[PDB]
DNA sequence: GGGGTTTTGGGG
DNA sequence: GGGTTTTGGG
DNA sequence: GGGGTTTTGGGG
């Protein structure tokens, strides 16, 4: 096997050529008819990656790889830009000015993906370690062989990628559209924004809250199975999106089965800049809190920074498996998202009770401050996506007698029967928490079969 | 202003507890829509979303009368006009019916439709399942939320707060998490079904019976 | 022609 | 190939 | 045997 560089490959030979390259863009493997799936990607290498830089403004130059197959599972799922792909038996030809490598996987061609970073997207998600720095994390056919003389090509190109992605944008400005201009586009376009929020709409759908360099905020539905790598605070490139003219309550982007959401490798200059540049936005939320019914989801709380890197557990696992699941028994602390259907006690004035640390009993303060230490004794009746269809409501308490979640309301416990300022603030929070589309991202601690909120503060 | 006829119609129906009467009568005008598919699934588009119209035994017949040579299961790519239609709510199993969401389906019952043969409609965006639309999905969720919130406030009473002594000083205390589960309503099974909208129901033909009835 | 598979030399 | 299936992730 | 493919009948 001989490996040719993208710019040195023959155009007149029409003979099968092989090469290594870095993937900077790619559609998702899609079906075109009753027998063919396709995946087109933009590849680069040390001899083909930049355009005539004088009047090019540092625009990226690339080649196009079109892989044809008869089965979905025979095409590469590109989740992240920057990784490497090895192709065998590709036919090159000029397609409208650019070098187009074509490979009929459904015949004799084959591909292989190599993680530029330590772990591949998948391995990162599963917390798995790579078998080695020479093992493909995915490849066509039943077998893949990495000859000893290749280790150099792979290692070198891997290095080139980092230097490359760190020195240039890779995804230049001519490769995507500004969100504040998305409505001006005639058809589909590409986006490069930060994922401000990942809202679990339902059992199989995530709703991404995007915001790019233009400051515009758009929403789009992203399946959990197809895009399990979406992460808050991360920057992604959306290949092929359309402005939804039929969405009046909120700016929405429509994706197609061939559309793809791609992240970037660690060394990405663009990703780094946009991560720090594009800051969180709550304008949509703040504004939606003025309307009776908001079709926009609002995450009312925020967990302490120390928990920011903690996987969330659904109410389903929390209440129906926490006592039978081997892995859910070793932990007593969990992070979860849900919406409040009801708050008890009904009377907001009874939210703060008097607590006698002795008899362990609490009582109403409707009659002076002697009852004891003032604490929050609130019981939330929640529900979430995982339990959306069942006839249940789950109990989540905010009992601050021991300090846990004592600041959830940003209001220190006090006799709400006498302190009008405190009672009023809580009554307002009560309306928000029970309002449709309002959610709570909170950390909880399992204490004697119950889940008490802790390290969670309202941000509205 | 909503540009999609289907979205506006189905939304107003849901927002009005599935009462086809409370929904604006200004939208009860004839509906001219393209036919994306016709078998195994008959789907029409209002230029933005596609919906599956449920034909009554009357409709499919009247159709055949003024149009004997016309096969309904072959109208694909051809546009049709509906002069007599009514939207009604129906509880279904979204795990099987892809034209629904959260086990709730807003059906378009067609009483009579005419085939505008060869008429060439205007090219529009690629049609999508209205039941996969972000805003419309949320709309339905709002619908269920209201029904769920009212149901719980009617079933849950007496501020039966978890006794604090159970969570306070609970070092030697162990409990089963399923002790926090609470039944929303009187609903029979494990599925919440305490809705207030009067679930309509009208005998409708299965797209299959209209197939054999034209090409056994 | 050459895989992959088994047809083990020959269809279209 | 900067594209549209049914599996109604595709 | 049958794809894809062009070898268009014959290798291994
Ligand atoms: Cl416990
Ligand atoms: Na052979
Ligand atoms: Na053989
Ligand atoms: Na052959």
């Amino acid at each position: 096997y001989e490996y040719v560089e993208l710019a040195k490959a023959s155009l007149t030979s029409a003979q099968p050529q092989h090469f290594y390259a870095v993937v900077i863009d790619a559609t998702f493997p899609y079906k075109t008819n009753q027998e063919r799936y396709i995946c087109s990607l933009k590849i680069v290498d040390p001899t083909l990656y930049l355009k005539q830089q004088k009047g090019a403004g540092d625009a990226s130059d690339y080649a196009t790889l079109v892989l044809y197959a008869k089965r979905f599972e025979d095409l590469p799922i590109i989740h992240r830009a920057g990784d490497i792909i090895r192709v065998h038996r590709a036919t090159l030809r000029l397609y409208n000015g650019q070098r187009q490598f074509n490979a009929n996987v459904f015949y004799s061609s084959s591909w292989a993906l190599f993680s530029t970073d330590k772990r591949s997207v998948t391995q990162e998600i599963n917390n798995q370690d790579a078998v080695s720095d020479t093992t493909p994390f995915s490849f066509s056919s039943k077998h893949a062989t990495i000859e000893k003389n290749e280790i150099s090509i792979l290692q070198n190109l891997r290095k080139w990628a980092n230097q490359y992605f760190s020195s240039y944008s890779v995804i230049s400005s001519d490769m995507y559209t500004a969100l504040n201009k998305a409505q001006a586009q005639k058809g589909d376009f590409d986006v490069v924004a930060k994922i401000l929020q990942v809202h679990e709409l339902d059992e199989y759908t995530n709703e991404l809250k995007l915001k790019d360099a233009s400051g515009q905020v758009f929403y789009t539905l992203s399946l959990k199975l197809k895009f399990p790598h979406v992460r808050t605070g991360e920057v992604v490139r959306i290949r092929s999106a359309t402005y939804d003219e039929t969405s009046t309550q909120k700016k929405v982007l429509i994706l197609s089965h061939y559309s793809n959401i791609i992240t970037f490798i660690q060394s990405s200059k663009l990703a780094k800049e946009l991560r720090a540049k594009i800051q969180d936005d709550h304008s949509v939320e703040v504004a939606s809190l003025k309307k009776n019914v908001s079709l926009n989801a609002v995450v009312l709380t925020e967990v302490d920074k120390k928990h920011a890197a903690l996987p969330s557990t659904s109410l389903q696992d929390l209440f129906h498996h926490a006592d039978s699941d081997k892995e859910l028994q070793a932990q007593d602390t969990f992070r979860t998202q849900f919406y409040v259907t009801k708050i008890e006690p009904s009377d907001v004035k009874e939210w703060v009770k008097g607590y006698d640390r002795k008899t362990k009993k609490s009582s109403s303060l409707k009659g002076a401050s002697g009852k004891g230490d003032n604490i929050f004794q609130v019981q939330f009746l929640v529900k979430d996506a995982s339990t959306q269809l069942n006839n249940n409501t789950y109990r989540v308490l905010l009992y601050t007698q021991d300090g846990l979640g004592a600041n959830f309301f940003n209001v220190k416990a006090d006799n709400l029967h006498k302190n009008a300022d405190a009672r009023k603030k809580l009554e307002d929070s009560a309306e928000l928490l029970t309002k449709f589309n309002s959610y709570v991202d909170a950390v909880v601690e399992r204490r004697n079969g119950f889940y008490l909120i802790k390290d969670t503060k309202l941000i509205y | 202003q909503q540009q999609s006829a289907f979205k506006q119609l189905y939304t107003e129906l849901f927002n009005n507890e599935g009462d086809f009467s409370k929904v604006s009568s200004n939208l009860k005008k004839p509906l001219k829509c393209y036919v994306k598919e016709s078998y195994p699934h008959f789907l029409v588009t209002d230029g933005y979303f596609f919906v599956a119209p449920y034909f009554t035994k009357e409709a499919v017949n009247e159709f055949h009368a003024k149009f004997p040579n016309v096969n309904i299961v072959d109208l694909t790519d051809k546009v049709i006009v509906i002069n007599n239609w009514s939207l009604e709510l129906r509880r279904v199993n979204s795990a099987e019916v892809f034209t629904s969401y959260a086990n709730l389906e807003a059906r378009l019952i067609v009483h009579s439709f005419k085939p505008n043969l060869q008429e060439r409609l205007n090219p529009t965006r690629y049609p999508v399942n209205l039941f996969r639309d972000d805003e419309f999905k949320t709309t339905i969720q709002h619908f269920r939320h209201t029904a769920l919130q009212a149901a719980i406030n009617k079933t849950v009473k007496g501020d039966n707060l978890v006794d604090i002594s159970k969570v306070a000083d609970a070092a030697g205390k162990k409990g089963k998490v399923d002790a926090g589960i609470v039944k929303a309503s009187a609903s029979k099974g494990d599925e919440f079904s305490d809705f207030s909208f009067k679930e309509g129901n009208t005998a409708t033909l299965k797209i299959a019976d209209i197939f054999v009835q034209e090409k056994g």
